[PDB]
């Protein structure tokens, strides 16, 4: 469970994200795609290349979604329930792949925000990942 | 893979026993049904929304069959997994988008079948052989992926 | 979440392993040892040979909790607390290798309730295990 | 490791500007802040109480340095890493018994660790090159293990 503490990591933290989300949940599908092959299985129907616009396009709609979770983090499951049902009912990701994108989000953040990204930021931000990725799994079966 | 002749031998010999017709179906329908999202890729298929409707599906019974084929034509390249599996690697990932963790998942539910198949004869050591088997081939079946 | 044909499944099958869970419990473990090695990183002060008063103590242990859990399919949470704090602040247990025990118990429990371990059935225990893991798990952090 | 030359020369190319000293204390520090249950195997570290206690305690930057000095060498045998890692393998395993799923987190902490200090230098193919680097070196470590 995320602590105040841990929500006002997050908040902070995605505060500074900013305007910058999209930009940065494209780059982390672009560092997914390079370091984790496999989940490439997920995206036939892409332009994978570089600078896809496809890939833009997708990195905002992650990023969005984040940005959603952020602004509801007393009411997650509620906040993300469509989502839920999407990824459990349609996509059906393997549970596995979040764990690597939350890796690469992670990565991507740590590239950008040297200043904010602490110890006790870090830890935040990977606990805020596993339950948002919890909740996106929770509805497989 | 790193199975040692003892190890070998007790693959070998369980492996004699099978009925691979049976154990292919089950192995395939266990998976649809203990891990559904694995159904993303047999929509075709029909009727996957019970147990009983999943079991009985004739398309899945044979399509379980042609893959436990593949294993147990597998089993005689112990020592070649991965040149064994290139065609079917390549074919897994460019054609069928098949995510490799999905190799696991079977592997594990081939383990369970086999368990409840022969009770006492799958003793730990015999689960130990077979454990590095699956782990073997789905690493063979994804070695291709790019 | 398991539903209430789950719940009704797991209370099934663990009706019929009766007497036997102890045994079950020693059984899953020797798996686990052979079939996985690095589990064995956790008992270093055991004795890992095949019929260990320590490992048949310790598969009673593992199988009464798991009573108990059946017991509270219900209350898993509250049921099993001071399992999750004994896991989460003293035993500190990765969280992979609950998947790895939850595995070789499936395939103990297949091996001896060949009438009893349907698909159906096989599809509720790993929910359970699963769920049980989960419980296990959640105060890590 | 299946590194392409360009691979491996991007991951010297960085690898010569990090200050050993100071990463193994930063990726020490931050595995025992964000997976506190790692905190298991240094209870003679002393007071592991809060992310500053970590980050601060001479002992965790000290075992930090040394653990990274190790990943140093390996990088220049990148060729033979089981090699390499093979009495440091049957060390963790035999008198330490550390479960290998450490040498994992530890090496996605790296990662981050990396990204965190050189920025947009650490692209996206740079990443993937060290991906392949920290599973390399977790593989060999465990390679000993029975
Ligand atoms: C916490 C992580 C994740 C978040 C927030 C997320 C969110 C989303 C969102 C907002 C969409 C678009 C739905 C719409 O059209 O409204 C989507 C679609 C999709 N996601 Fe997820 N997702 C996550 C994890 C994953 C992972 C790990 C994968 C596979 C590696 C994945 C695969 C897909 C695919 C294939 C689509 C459909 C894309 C398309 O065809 O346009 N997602 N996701
Ligand atoms: C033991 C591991 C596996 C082996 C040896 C294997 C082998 C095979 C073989 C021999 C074929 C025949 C197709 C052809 O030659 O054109 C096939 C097709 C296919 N396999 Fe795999 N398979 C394995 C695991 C899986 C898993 C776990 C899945 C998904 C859950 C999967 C999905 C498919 C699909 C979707 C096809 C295409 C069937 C069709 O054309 O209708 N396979 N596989
Ligand atoms: C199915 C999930 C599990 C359950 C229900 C469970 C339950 C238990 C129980 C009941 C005890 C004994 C507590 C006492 O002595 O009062 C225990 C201790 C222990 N467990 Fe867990 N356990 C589970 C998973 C694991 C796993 C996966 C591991 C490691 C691979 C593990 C490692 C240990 C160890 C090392 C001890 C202490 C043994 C000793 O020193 O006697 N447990 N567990
Ligand atoms: C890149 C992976 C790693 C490398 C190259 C590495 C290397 C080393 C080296 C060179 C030593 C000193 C050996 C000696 O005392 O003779 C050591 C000790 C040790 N390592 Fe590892 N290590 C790694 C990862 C880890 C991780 C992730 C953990 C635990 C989470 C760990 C736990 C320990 C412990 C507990 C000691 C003994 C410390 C003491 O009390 O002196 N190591 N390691």
């Amino acid at each position: 469970v995320l602590s105040p503490a841990d929500k006002t990591n997050v908040k902070a933290a995605w505060g500074k994200v900013g305007a910058h989300a999209g930009e940065y949940g494209a780059e982390a599908l672009e560092r997914m795609f390079l370091s984790f092959p496999t989940t490439k299985t997920y995206f036939p129907h892409f332009d994978l290349s570089h600078g896809s616009a496809q890939v833009k396009g997708h990195g905002k709609k992650v990023a969005d979604a984040l940005t959603n979770a952020v602004a509801h983090v007393d009411d997650m499951p509620n906040a993300l329930s469509a989502l839920s049902d999407l990824h459990a009912h349609k996509l059906r990701v393997d549970p596995v792949n979040f764990k690597l994108l939350s890796h690469c989000l992670l990565v991507t953040l740590a590239a950008h925000l040297p200043a904010e990204f602490t110890p006790a930021v870090h830890a935040s931000l990977d606990k805020f990942l596993a339950s948002v990725s919890t909740v996106l799994t929770s509805k497989y079966r | 893979v790193h199975l040692t002749p003892e190890e070998k031998s007790a693959v070998t010999a369980l492996w004699g026993k099978v009925n691979v017709d049976e154990v292919g179906g089950e192995a395939l329908g266990r998976l649809l049904v203990v891990y559904p999202w694995t159904q993303r890729f047999f929509e075709s298929f029909g009727d996957l929304s019970t147990p009983d409707a999943v079991m009985g599906n004739p398309k899945v019974k044979a399509h379980g069959k042609k893959v436990l084929g593949a294993f147990s034509d597998g089993l005689a390249h112990l020592d070649n997994l991965k040149g064994t599996f290139a065609t079917l690697s390549e074919l897994h990932c460019d054609k069928l988008h098949v995510d490799p963790e999905n190799f696991r998942l079977l592997g594990n539910v081939l383990v369970c079948v086999l368990a409840h198949h022969f009770g006492k004869e799958f003793t730990p050591p015999v689960q130990a052989a077979y454990q590095k088997v699956v782990a073997g081939v789905a690493n063979a079946l994804a070695h291709k992926y790019h």
